[PDB]
């Protein structure tokens, strides 16, 4: 019990909107651009980020995507953004090339020409969640005015941050 | 206002006989608790309670997984009945400064509701914590005890005022637990549901309206 | 006799731990030997005894220093301070005084007396984080004392991989930077004590691993 206190296709967004396909998922609801962005996109798959759930091409052609809830990029620190560089980097790194969308799944999962295209626009999303060590600043400036597997030693580096001790415990 | 303040620091360290024992002295004083020292003393002797019927619950369950052992189950027993006793006078603790000091100073609808319903609550404890003949008294002194706060806020108090729910929900589980009679309880849930939801502080209501929801798909 | 053992179990699943130490220092009186795991019952039920005094006499000191812009509260959140100080030193004075008189005499085993002495040394540290005045540099010696004689004792006989050793040092150094403020010593003990078990660390792996992951979470702490 409890006493008182003390002291398918299914919503839109969208083009977008969910899905209910083995599960509630996104789908991406001209044609000729949508099939070639759905092309690009499609690559990803294979590792923790950037994972989809299904596919769709009559009678509306669309992509149907897993689902994520929690604090996106804008919705909503460095446990991400760690992730952010390494998804990017790594999908760089398998050759797909963005210049160009972060969302945080289970709250701690974050979700997503040249590289250095991806790399320019990075530099202004982490400047924009970062306002703290000055590593943090430096790599941000460096990207704006590197190569991304360097960004992501750059991140390393700023993992030097880890207040009072701890004795053995009370067990 | 020294022992609101002390008690109010008693809460944070997490020194909850503290927190009542300062606050029975404002209690003791014949003065009328306020907004705030009503519910410093309701989390005060909430945690004392909650200790102990929490400690009761783990005794009692060994009592019973101990059919194996012959004197191992005599101490089980034997520690049972000290944390009731020590249940048992905490909750006269309270139901006497309850009677004696709150009730009598109310003057407000919503200080005769809270403090019915708190003396309502500190015989339902009682009533759990008792074993037989004193199980019926006690619960009989527990049905009465909330009783007179249901019938006061009934129509003494607006039908979204949190302690209407408040009186609804312990009410009910007084209902359903103590008495054994579901149906009162869902009942008494339902209608207190009800009234708020065509009524429909918010976000304090909507606090507790999901422990109503729950009662209601419970029993 | 194992009566007393079987009110402390039964009080530590009640969560109601001030009966659990106070049948364990009845059991503590007998002078006999604590058993494996009935010398662990004591240390528990007077590990979170302690505990549950020292975070309520953190959040009220805490209180007196973010307090400092007034005075009756202040006066009274140290007075209620004082109070949980005199709290926390009875129940130092209380395991200690077993700890001399009946446990540490008695620990004819060597993993029993660097346990004991650890923990004399351990409870003595906590009368220090407590203790201001010229008691504060008294309890500092003898917390440095008992937590050396553990020491020396663990490495003559004890292997460098046992969980009370890794946890001696982990708590010896917490010694050294709170109590003491020489961080330089504490990386030097905790950085040590870990590595060597490190070198020799291949259920009793898994143990040495809780605490080896607070030694090294604790170094990267001090280091910055
Ligand atoms: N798989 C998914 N899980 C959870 N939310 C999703 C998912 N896919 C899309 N969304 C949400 O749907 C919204 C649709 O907007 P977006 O597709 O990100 O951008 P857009 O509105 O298409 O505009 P642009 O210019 O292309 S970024 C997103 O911002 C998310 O909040």
């Amino acid at each position: 019990s409890s006493s008182a206190p003390n002291v398918t296709v299914g919503q839109r967004i969208g083009t977008v909107y969910k899905g209910k396909w083995h599960g509630d998922v996104a789908v991406k609801m001209q044609l000729q651009a949508f099939k070639n962005e759905v092309g690009v996109l499609r690559k990803t798959r294979h590792v923790n980020i950037l994972l989809f759930m299904g596919y769709s091409t009559k009678p509306q052609l669309a992509i149907v995507t897993q689902w994520c809830e929690g604090s996106s990029l804008y919705h909503h620190l460095i446990d991400i953004a760690r992730q952010t560089a390494q998804g990017m980097d790594y999908l760089h790194a398998k050759s797909i090339i963005h210049r160009d969308n972060i969302f945080l799944h289970e709250d701690l999962t974050v979700k997503i020409y040249s590289f250095q295209s991806d790399v320019y626009a990075f530099g202004i999303v982490l400047y924009e969640l970062m306002t703290c060590p000055k590593a943090m600043k430096r790599l941000m400036a460096e990207c704006l005015k590197p190569l991304f597997p360097q960004i992501l030693a750059s991140i390393e580096l700023l993992a030097r941050s880890l207040h009072r001790s701890a004795s053995e415990p009370s067990l | 206002n020294e022992l609101v303040q002390k008690a109010k620091l008693a809460e944070q360290a997490e020194r909850y006989d503290d927190m009542a024992a300062c606050m029975k002295s404002v209690t003791e004083q014949g003065a009328e608790l306020s907004n705030e020292e009503r519910n410093l003393l309701s989390v005060a002797y909430k945690n004392v309670v909650g200790a102990r019927r929490s400690s009761w619950r783990v005794v009692s369950s060994i009592e019973q997984k101990t059919e194996g052992a012959e004197k191992k189950q005599q101490m089980a027993r034997e520690y049972r009945e000290k944390i009731e006793t020590e249940l048992r006078d905490i909750c006269n603790d309270v139901l006497s400064l309850l009677e004696k000091f709150l009730i009598p100073n109310a003057s407000q609808a919503e200080s005769k509701v809270f403090y019915l319903k708190m003396k309502g609550d500190y015989y339902r404890y009682l009533a759990e914590v008792a074993a037989g003949d004193d199980k019926k008294g006690i619960v009989d002194q527990s049905q009465q005890a909330y009783q007179e706060a249901f019938e006061i806020s009934k129509k003494e108090m607006q039908p979204t005022h949190p302690i209407r729910l408040g009186l609804a929900l312990n009410f009910s589980v007084f209902y359903y637990e103590i008495l054994n009679s579901p149906e009162k309880a869902c009942s008494l849930a339902k209608t207190a549901f009800d009234e708020a939801i065509a009524e429909l502080s918010y976000k304090d209501s909507t606090l507790i309206m999901q422990l109503l929801r729950d009662n209601l798909t419970l029993w």
